[PDB]
């Protein structure tokens, strides 16, 4: 349960980006999408639910 | 010094010289560029 959890939570995903690839014509914009990111110091290490 | 043996001579560097240009085709350059290896890897999204 420990193991499960960290993996879970301490985690580096990809996520797209708006205005993707193939887009809709007159789409203005084009930004990549951060979701979750990787832990950095030990009170965060702290912070994980079980 | 006779000639018959020199004019043979030239013939040697004539022939030698005639099927080293015989590495058609040569390239412009003479490579110049610090060997370049590289390292590629693709994480979409």
């Amino acid at each position: 349960d420990v193991i499960t959890a960290i993996k879970a939570q301490n985690a580096q995903v990809a996520a797209g980006q708006l205005g993707g690839t193939p887009p809709v014509k007159g789409q203005q914009l084009n930004a990549s999408i951060i979701a979750q990111t990787r832990l950095t110091s030990t009170e965060e290490f702290g912070k994980i639910l079980l | 010094d006779r000639p018959i043996f020199a004019w043979v001579i030239a013939i040697i560097i004539m022939l030698a010289g005639g099927l080293a240009i015989l590495k058609l085709p040569v390239a412009q350059y003479p490579t110049i560029a610090p060997p370049a290896v590289t390292i590629s890897a693709s994480y979409p999204g």
